[PDB]
């Protein structure tokens, strides 16, 4: 696992010793090479795992997340190249340093053979994103946003640490392998109920759960483009990964402790979806769509069936890619209009046809069109929930319909109709933006050809 | 399979009329095209005859068997009555199309641009015309049997489809002929119900959506 | 005499059937004149900016800013806890949750009772 | 073909009728298939013979891996982690083998349904019975284990099942 | 000539590729291609085993 | 489409033709510049009927605000040319 | 290649309300002391090749004569060939 | 249908119901009771694999018709005689069904008349 | 916004809005692509009454036709081999009660 | 469209609007031309029975029952011209239209084609650049103090001047650009 | 061997050739509609054969 | 792909003899097909098998005894 960590560390001296005008080129090239190296982790075995050492290991659930994390950084650099043009060399180098540190923390988080190390790195990921949001943010609310994004998370995760050390005082180890092999049932007691809550709420607050999701629209709207990309694609999946890793010890309590959350998700994925129908902001609409998808992922994980786990993993990967692409398109519009309001810039397909095509493809993937992996995860989770209870389909059905509606709404309001007359600063799209959308969309349609790479260890 | 042929040809004829009359779709402003444009006229006449299930045509092989099967099955009486009334109304609206689009005096703008002399339109229409004449017979004679046939019927139940088709023809023509009379009256409630599509598009597109969208902004 | 038309929320009264337009007073004419005056001021301001060859951007509209700010960021500072708001919030936030909880709990209890009693016929049910 | 075993995938003797022309008109089908043969089946066969001889020019082999049997979880001490590891790996391999057995049975059933035509309801009773038996066995073994399935959970399910069966037998005998 | 080159580059080449792929790869695996068993009527010769089907029970023919 | 590119002369000829079929107005007195209210002694209802005749003749409808202040054949021709973007 | 042929309008004196239902309309209007001011404008709709109309039954029987003659000839040939 | 009107506005117990028919023993009318014959055997009927709903007493003519259709394929209107035979045999089946319906109807008529006569005799 | 004047030169012809004018709290509710409150030829309550009456009448008479079905004066279809016992499901080792059909 | 609206509609205007609407809906009801002519003459006879009424009160009380009667018998599916705000091709070509300023973003290789057109375009740009600075002062000196009272623009009065705010009005993509 | 499968799949496969060629030069000329129409006619004529075999 | 035809303005449009002959030929073909099919297959339109009268069946083959035997 060091063959991937060490180059990520060397990205820092590489960046700081580069020329004043060659930071972007070198960073992009070497990040792409690191992603190519990370592609090797995709091969897996039906048996235990790839146990590299006592400190790190890999699995069919960690490998896709690592590949996506490594692939994202060049896209974030390409997106940030534009609005950071008038910055000093030191500040751009510091921005690249924050991105590199965030990638390294995520890489060490996803391997993390021991649970306390997982907690330490999972909370270490919080600092670079906070700095990114509160330092290079356009609006005046960014500061407030940061506070939210901080405290919510910490409020969730401080009890978890307690539980973890308590577990180590009881079981004697927090290594995931020993935990899996020496698992014992959890008796139905008040102490065990509170241990369950302490273990679960930390990952609930980050998914986010409906009712605990107030920080997400703020953080996604006020953050810069790279911050929004990394928040939507990878940072939301940390909660799902931790939940999948930790429910091996919570049984059989999860059979009946899951009831309050499931409903909160099953109803929530409706409410948030309806919210997307009445929104005056593109970034807010995308954030609420992310909330709906992650609530459905929560439902999947709480069902606790093999089909649930496969669907949840596929949906996590697909939603990450789709949300990053949508945020990128909204940013391309914003850098021209400087408004971030849906209704002001209209009829753009006449002026920007290829970006209209990119918008159409992104909406279609978000709409869960078959045979895209979005639909694969969608349908697997829906089937598992129907097995759980035949009534759930109703809610899922509603969600599906509403999804399509607002997706096409976002496509029709912005790209279709008559152009706004008084806007005349709409230049033809640059090669950088087209390359960014292509690099977002091609991996999705390539992954639909080999879905077994993103179905997790239960395939 | 039969409906594909004759419905596609009908839409081709309608589009030809629309293009020839400068993208005008309302039949109130299309007058005498029976002689002004004869190939579209004969194609639409054949399509209308096939639609109402006239014998030894594409419509006859399928629709006649549909009616015969629905008459001699353990089904609802209401469903049977509605099938018969629907067949009559089919004949009636085909009569409406032909009468209001081909028979009367011209009512289009004076600058006449009527023209069919294009090989593409003629060939495309005539291929589906040959289809709508012969494909039903060929195909019904080629497919092996797949159901028990209705050999014996009462004479009145055997001719019921033709009877209701001719009644629809005659009543529709009689009602359309009164439009030449010099009298005017305000429409009834039944006409308003039929014209506004049972008021289904209004109610169910204004009450549901609003009651959702408002909540989407107010509660959610 | 003809049947009266009854307007509704989703089918509004026609302009030609408003009794208010036939009640003409000098105050009404002054109102219409000043309405057109303010509309013409706004139109003139927008058109002066619109035809200027030097401008190469977006004409900032204060109305749009006001609308979006009122819709998004002006809700909580004007929110005041009242019996109406409290009751509606409690209903729309808690009632659906407990309703769905009761429904799903009843369904799953029924399924588990049938499974324990063994009369459910789960043949060919392999994947879950 | 010799690529797959005929006993694992049985097929009927596939009796087919002979052409009996009753009229003197020449049917288009034989002429069309003769033309298709001459125009397609010959160049494809030639290319495949060339490919096959090129392959025979350079020949090498690969082997199926054989796994030894190890003590299972039943004869495993409580905290002896190593033997639990061997038993878990062996149990997972057995799980995959059982999944592929069920896949083979399902493939047989689907092939029977497609082949038998309109008489599948009577002519495929054997495959349906075989699939019913194998599905009952698989469902008894592995169902309701959960996402975090393990050898100990399957052993516990089997233990509860055999306890219930023993109690039922004792009650029925002493009825 | 345009029709000839079209029927060569558009019909002949794909049909060659598909016939090769079906005959030498797809049919190498079992049950990939399954055919409906042909109908057998009384009086039929049967090519594979050369065994004839006996005729029916000579029903009473009239009208 | 296959719609011929109609010109100003065509517009004027058609407008004069439609006006000449109006038996209320004499053919000799009428001219391109002849006013409706004063030069020909017509009524407002007659003006709106003439506007309706133009609407039916040319296949497009004139909004009431711009139609009410259309009083001469020359300005009718000018309005139609402006609406349909006629070069010459 | 478009239609720039300088088409010329016909003479306005050609169109007359005589011999058309517009004449009956004018007589009915005169019975009440009324007169149509736009009667001659629509006269072209009843003047030329549009003067002759077709009934619905006649429209349906558009090619009945030739088809019937061909059917008679074919059935005669069938009768004279079968009786051999 | 007329029987519809007779059953629904007349007496329901006067006429049979089609779901539970027949309600009377086959030998109640006459004791001869000759059995129906089948020409096509089980194996040949399965081999032709007609349909489940096409496996009736009409099957031999259906198999002959399919034989004609397969044999004289391009001349899709050669064997009309076989189609006529199959249609005629189906017609005979339908007329037998109508005869059974009429027999049940008049058997119920005589049963009700006997019951009314017995009631009258008891009352007298 | 559907019932605003079509002819007027709005600065935004598609939305039918002018620059600087106040915007309705529910503009995105009414954008001519969504719910509109335009007047209709028939009153709303009459439309609702007619539509609901038609739907209820049709459902009721469908139920009535179910209660009073339609059929032909024929007996049940007769199938030869014990009501096709073997060809419908099978179970060949139970010897069902034979069914024999009545020739008339 | 082109004409500037007024603060209110005079009674004469409302009467004429009713006349046009009623005649159009009557034509929609009566398909055939002779029947339309007959009933249109009857309609105009019914319209001008009260042309000479003098008092305002009754004239306002009339034209009200007329509106109610028209709304009762309004032919719920009237005939609409294809390019009218309710027609079948109302906004068919809106997507085709492209603003002129898009041509400012063309690549020089694209501008190599059509050189005379771009020379003429540059001449138009120069003309607009001078005329705008003239027009701003012209409008500022011509407008009444406190703000305009109506949305009607004055014409050009001197020799070299052009009507104020003419660039947008003069250049339109077209009615059917493609 | 049994041209049925080859022809039935070949019709669906030929239907997708102009989609792949829509990136080529023919998509920028006026011959594209004729190209697609010819492809559809050829696909129809080719699919006419499996129907004949079924009959 | 067609031929040049000019507008007419209140006169009957110009017609080509080709479209006239094609339309008349195809209508004649439709009517000839209808007539020919009917002559050859009269039975399909009107039926071939008579519908027997249920009430005309004698009491013998319907199995009714004269109201006394059973
Ligand atoms: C079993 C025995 C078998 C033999 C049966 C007898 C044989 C036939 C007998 C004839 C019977 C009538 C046939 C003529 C049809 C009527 C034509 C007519 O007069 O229209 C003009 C007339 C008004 O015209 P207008 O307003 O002056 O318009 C001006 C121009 O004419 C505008 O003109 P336009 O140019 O715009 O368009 C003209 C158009 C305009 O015409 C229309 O407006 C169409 C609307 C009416 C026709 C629809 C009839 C279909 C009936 C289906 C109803 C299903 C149930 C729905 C119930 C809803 C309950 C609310 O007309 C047409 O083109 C053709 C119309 C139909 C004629 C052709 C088809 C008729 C044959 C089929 C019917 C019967 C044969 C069945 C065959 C099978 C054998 C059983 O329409 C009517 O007045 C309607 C009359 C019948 C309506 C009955 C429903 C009333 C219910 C009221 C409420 C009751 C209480 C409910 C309580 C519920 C509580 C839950
Ligand atoms: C804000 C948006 C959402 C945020 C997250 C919300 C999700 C967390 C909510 C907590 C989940 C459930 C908590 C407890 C579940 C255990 C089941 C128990 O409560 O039900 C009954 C328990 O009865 C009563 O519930 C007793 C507890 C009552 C006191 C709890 C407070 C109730 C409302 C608090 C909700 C506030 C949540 C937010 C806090 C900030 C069962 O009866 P009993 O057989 O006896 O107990 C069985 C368990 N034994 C065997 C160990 C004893
Ligand atoms: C269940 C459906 C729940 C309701 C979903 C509504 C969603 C609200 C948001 C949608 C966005 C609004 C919108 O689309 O605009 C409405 C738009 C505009 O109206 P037009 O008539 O086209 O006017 C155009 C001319 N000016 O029209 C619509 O799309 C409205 C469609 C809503 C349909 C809802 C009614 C569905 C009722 C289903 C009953 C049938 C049950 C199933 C029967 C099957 C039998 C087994
Ligand atoms: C986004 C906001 C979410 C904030 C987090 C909410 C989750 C709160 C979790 C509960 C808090 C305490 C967690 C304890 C950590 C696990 C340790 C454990 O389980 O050991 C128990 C100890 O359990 C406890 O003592 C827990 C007592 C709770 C004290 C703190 C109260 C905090 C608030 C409680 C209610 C809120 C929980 C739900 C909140 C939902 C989110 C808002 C057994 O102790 P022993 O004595 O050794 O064994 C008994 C046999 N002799
Ligand atoms: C199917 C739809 C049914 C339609 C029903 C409608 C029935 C309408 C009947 C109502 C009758 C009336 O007008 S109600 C009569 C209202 N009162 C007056 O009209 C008095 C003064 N009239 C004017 O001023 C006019 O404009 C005039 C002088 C005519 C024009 O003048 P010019 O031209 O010189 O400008």
């Amino acid at each position: 696992m060091l063959k991937i960590i060490i180059p990520t560390t060397m990205l820092l001296p590489m960046t700081w010793m580069s020329k004043h005008n060659m930071i972007w080129i070198n960073a992009t090239v070497h990040s792409l090479l690191i992603s190519l190296i990370s592609l090797s982790l995709l091969n897996q075995l039906g048996e235990n795992s790839l146990n590299f050492s006592l400190t790190f290991f890999s699995d069919s659930l960690s490998a896709p997340l690592l590949v996506l994390t490594t692939w994202l950084l060049p896209l974030m650099l390409m997106a940030s190249q534009s609005h950071l043009s008038k910055e000093t060399t030191t500040r751009k180098k510091l921005y690249i340093t924050m991105l590199i540190l965030l990638q390294l923390f995520l890489i060490m988080t996803f391997t993390a053979t021991e649970l306390i190390l997982f907690y330490i790195l999972f909370e270490a990921t919080l600092v670079p994103t906070l700095i990114i949001i509160t330092r290079w943010g356009n609006q005046t609310e960014r500061l407030n946003a940061g506070l939210y994004f901080l405290f919510y998370t910490l409020a969730g995760s401080l009890p978890l640490l307690v539980a973890l050390v308590y577990i180590q005082n009881t079981t004697g180890s927090l290594n995931f392998l020993i935990i899996h092999y020496w698992s014992h049932p959890l008796s139905n007691s008040w102490s065990n109920i509170f241990m369950w809550l302490a273990c679960i709420m930390a990952f609930m607050v980050k998914m986010p759960l409906y009712g605990l999701h107030l920080w997400l629209p703020k953080a996604h709207v006020e953050a810069p483009i790279a911050g929004s990309m990394v928040l939507a694609a990878v940072l939301l999946k940390l909660g799902g990964y931790g939940m999948m890793r930790i429910t091996t010890i919570l049984n059989p309590l999860t059979n009946y402790m899951a009831y309050p959350f499931l409903m909160l998700s099953m109803w929530g994925m409706i409410m948030t979806s309806s919210i997307c129908l009445r929104q005056t902001d593109l970034k807010s609409l995308i954030a609420y769509s992310s909330v709906s998808h992650m609530a459905l992922v929560i439902v999947a994980i709480m069902i606790q069936t093999p089909w649930s786990f496969m669907g949840a993993t596929a949906l996590m990967i697909a939603h990450g890619l789709t949300s990053s692409m949508l945020f990128c398109l909204a940013n391309t519009n914003y850098e021209r209009v400087h408004s971030r309001t849906m209704i002001l810039a209209r009829g753009l397909q006449t002026l920007l046809p290829l970006m209209a095509t990119w918008w159409l493809v992104a909406s279609l993937t978000n709409l869960a069109l078959p045979p895209s992996i979005n639909l694969i995860g969608e349908l697997f989770i829906i089937t598992a929930s129907f097995s759980w209870s035949n009534i759930t389909i109703i809610l899922m059905g509603m969600n599906m319909m509403i999804t399509a509606l607002y997706s096409l709404y976002m496509l029709i309001t912005t790209q279709r109709g008559k152009y706004t007359h008084h806007i005349n600063n709409i230049k033809p799209s640059f090669t950088r933006e087209n390359a960014l959308m292509a690099l977002h969309i091609l991996p999705l349609l390539l992954l639909t050809l080999n879905p077994k790479m993103i179905l997790g260890p239960l395939y | 399979c039969m409906h594909a042929f004759f419905k596609a040809m009908l839409f081709m004829c309608s589009g030809s009329i629309i293009h020839s009359l400068n993208d005008e779709q309302d039949i109130r402003k299309m007058g005498g095209l029976y002689k002004a444009m004869p190939f579209t006229t004969t194609a639409l006449i054949i399509g209308s005859l096939a639609l109402t299930g006239m014998p030894y045509l594409t419509g006859f092989y399928s629709k006649d068997l549909i009616i015969e099967a629905v008459n001699m099955s353990y089904t609802n009486a209401w469903a049977l009555l509605m099938t018969l009334i629907a067949t009559s109304l089919t004949a009636a609206y085909s009569t409406r199309i032909i009468f209001f689009a081909f028979l009367g005096k011209p009512r289009f703008p004076p600058l006449v641009l009527i023209n069919e002399n294009n090989p593409l339109l003629i060939n495309s229409i005539k291929r589906l015309l040959i289809g709508s004449i012969f494909a039903g017979f060929i195909i019904s004679n080629n497919i092996p049997p797949m159901t028990v046939p209705n050999t014996t019927m009462p004479l009145y139940m055997k001719m019921t489809a033709l009877i209701v088709t001719i009644m629809g023809f005659m009543l529709a023509l009689e009602l359309n002929n009164t439009t030449y009379y010099l009298k005017f009256k305000y429409p009834s409630q039944t006409y308003k119900f039929s014209n506004m599509l049972g008021y289904y598009p209004s109610i169910m597109h204004r009450l549901p959506t609003y009651h959702n969208l408002s909540m989407s902004q107010k509660s959610a | 005499s003809f049947p009266k038309y009854k307007p509704s929320r989703l089918a509004t009264l026609p302009a030609t059937l408003d009794p208010a337009e036939y009640d003409i007073s000098p105050e009404t004419r002054k109102a219409q004149a000043e309405r057109l005056a303010i509309r013409s001021r706004l139109k003139r301001e927008y058109l002066l900016q619109y035809n200027d060859p030097n401008r190469l951007g977006v004409i900032e509209d204060p109305a749009l800013i006001r609308w979006t700010y009122a819709r998004s960021a002006n809700i909580y500072p004007n929110f005041r806890p009242t019996p109406k708001t409290s009751l509606l919030g409690a209903l729309f936030g808690i009632g659906p949750l407990f309703f769905w909880y009761y429904v799903f709990k009843t369904d799953r209890d029924k399924k588990e009772k049938l499974i324990q009693e063994g009369k459910l016929d789960q043949t060919f049910n392999i994947s879950y | 073909p010799d690529s797959w075993d005929k006993d694992v995938y049985p097929e009927p003797p596939r009796r087919t009728p002979a052409p009996a022309p009753q009229t003197s008109l020449p049917n288009p089908v034989t002429y069309l298939t003769k033309i298709f043969d001459l125009l397609v089946d010959r160049p494809v066969t030639l290319a495949r013979e060339f490919i096959e001889q090129q392959h025979a020019k350079n020949r090498y082999y690969y082997y199926h891996r054989e796994f030894r049997r190890v003590p299972d979880i039943t004869e495993c001490e409580e905290k002896d982690i190593l033997c639990m590891f061997e038993a878990e790996m062996q149990w997972r391999r057995d799980y995959k083998v059982d999944q592929e057995i069920v896949n083979i049975i399902q493939e047989r059933l689907k092939a029977c349904q497609q082949r038998e035509g309109e008489s599948y309801r009577q002519n495929c009773a054997k495959e349906l019975e075989q699939f019913t038996q194998v599905s009952k066995a698989f469902q008894d073994r592995y169902s309701d284990l959960g996402a975090h399935y393990s050898a100990r959970k399957c052993l516990a399910k089997q233990k509860q099942r055999m306890l219930a069966e023993r109690k039922a037998a004792k009650e029925a005998a002493a009825a | 000539y345009r029709h000839s080159i079209f029927a060569v580059t558009h019909v002949l080449i794909p049909v060659w590729i598909i016939h090769y792929y079906l005959k030498y790869h797809v049919t190498a695996k079992p049950y990939t291609v399954v055919e409906r068993k042909p109908r057998i009527f009384p009086g039929d010769t049967i090519l594979e085993t050369g065994e004839v089907i006996p005729l029916m029970k000579e029903f009473p023919d009239q009208h | 489409s296959d719609a011929p590119p109609l010109t100003l002369e065509a517009i004027k000829d058609r407008v004069l033709y439609v006006l000449k079929l109006y038996d209320k107005i004499d053919p000799e007195k009428l001219s391109v510049n002849s006013h409706f209210m004063k030069d020909l002694g017509l009524d407002s209802l007659d003006q709106v009927e003439i506007i309706m005749a133009m609407e039916d003749e040319f296949g497009f409808e004139i909004p009431d605000i711009d139609a009410e202040k259309l009083m001469c054949p020359q300005e009718i021709v000018d309005y139609i040319a402006d609406k349909k973007d006629v070069y010459e | 290649e478009h239609g720039h042929s300088k088409m010329e309008l016909p003479d306005y004196k050609q169109w007359k309300i005589e011999g058309t239902p517009l004449e009956t309309v004018q007589e009915k209007l005169a019975a009440r002391g009324l007169r149509d001011p736009w009667g001659r404008n629509e006269a072209w709709r009843y003047s030329g090749g549009f003067a002759n109309n077709v009934s619905f039954v006649g429209a349906l029987l558009k090619g009945f004569k030739w088809g019937f003659a061909a059917f008679v000839v074919a059935v005669g040939a069938e009768y004279y060939l079968e009786s051999q | 249908g007329a029987h519809l009107a007779r059953r629904y506005l007349g007496d329901a117990s006067k006429e049979p119901d089609p779901l539970r028919m027949p309600t009377f023993p086959p030998d109640y009318g006459f004791p001869e009771r000759k059995e129906r014959e089948m020409v096509a055997t089980q194996q040949e009927m399965n081999d032709a694999q007609l349909m489940l709903q096409q496996r009736d007493y009409c099957a031999h003519y259906l198999i002959q018709l399919l034989k004609c259709k397969r044999d004289s394929f391009p001349n899709f209107l050669a064997c009309k005689h076989e189609q006529h035979d199959w249609d005629y045999c189906e017609h005979l089946d339908y007329v037998k069904r109508m005869k059974e319906f009429e027999r049940e109807r008049r058997l119920l008529q005589r049963k009700k008349r006997r019951e009314q006569r017995e009631a009258e005799m008891a009352r007298g | 916004q559907q019932e605003r004047d079509p002819w007027y030169d709005w600065d935004h012809p598609d939305l039918r809005l002018n620059w600087g004018e106040p915007i309705h709290w529910d503009l995105d509710m009414y954008i001519r692509n969504r719910v509109d409150t335009s007047p209709t030829p028939v009153s709303w309550n009459t439309m609702c009454k007619h539509l609901f009456g038609f739907v209820a009448f049709m459902l009721f008479m469908f139920w009535v036709g179910e209660i009073y079905p339609s059929y032909q004066p024929v007996g049940p279809k007769q199938y030869p081999y014990n009501d096709l016992y073997l060809e419908r499901g099978g179970d060949p080792t139970k010897e069902p009660e034979p069914v024999v059909h009545y020739e008339i | 469209a082109f004409s500037a609206p007024a603060a209110y509609l005079t009674h004469q205007q409302k009467v004429l609007r009713l006349y046009k609407r009623a005649l159009r809906h009557l034509e929609s009801w009566c398909v055939h031309r002779d029947k339309y002519r007959y009933f249109a003459c009857l309609m105009r006879a019914r319209f001008d029975e009260h042309k000479n009424e003098k008092d305002m009160v009754k004239a306002t009380q009339l034209l009200r029952q007329a509106e109610e009667e028209f709304w009762y018998g309004q032919h719920p599916q009237p005939y609409i011209f294809p390019e009218s705000p309710g027609g079948t091709s109302y906004e068919r070509y809106e997507c085709y239209k492209v603003p002129e300023w898009c041509l400012d973003d063309w690549h020089p290789s694209e501008k190599a084609m059509y050189p005379d057109y771009f020379a003429k375009r540059e001449q138009w740009k120069r003309l607009r650049r001078e005329s705008w600075e003239r027009e701003v002062k012209q409008l500022q000196e011509e407008t009444p103090p406190g703000g305009p009272r109506t949305e009607a623009l004055p014409p050009a009065r001197k020799e070299g001047d052009l009507p104020p705010l003419w660039w947008h009005i003069v250049t339109r993509p077209r009615e059917r650009p493609m | 061997m049994n041209p049925f499968a080859s022809l039935t799949l070949t019709t669906l496969t030929i239907l997708t050739i102009p989609i792949m060629m829509s990136n080529s030069n023919i998509y920028k000329t006026n011959l594209y509609p004729n190209y697609v129409k010819t492809t559809v006619s050829y696909a129809f004529t080719l699919s006419l054969v499996p129907l004949l075999m079924f009959m | 792909g067609g031929v040049h035809i000019e507008p007419r303005y209140r006169q009957f449009p110009q017609l080509t003899r080709s479209q006239l002959i094609q339309a008349e030929f195809f209508s004649a073909t439709m009517w000839f097909w209808i007539l020919w099919r009917f002559w050859h297959d009269s039975d399909a339109v009107l039926g071939h098998f008579p519908y027997p009268d249920p009430s005309q069946w004698t009491d013998e083959e319907l199995g009714i005894l004269p109201d006394d035997e059973d």
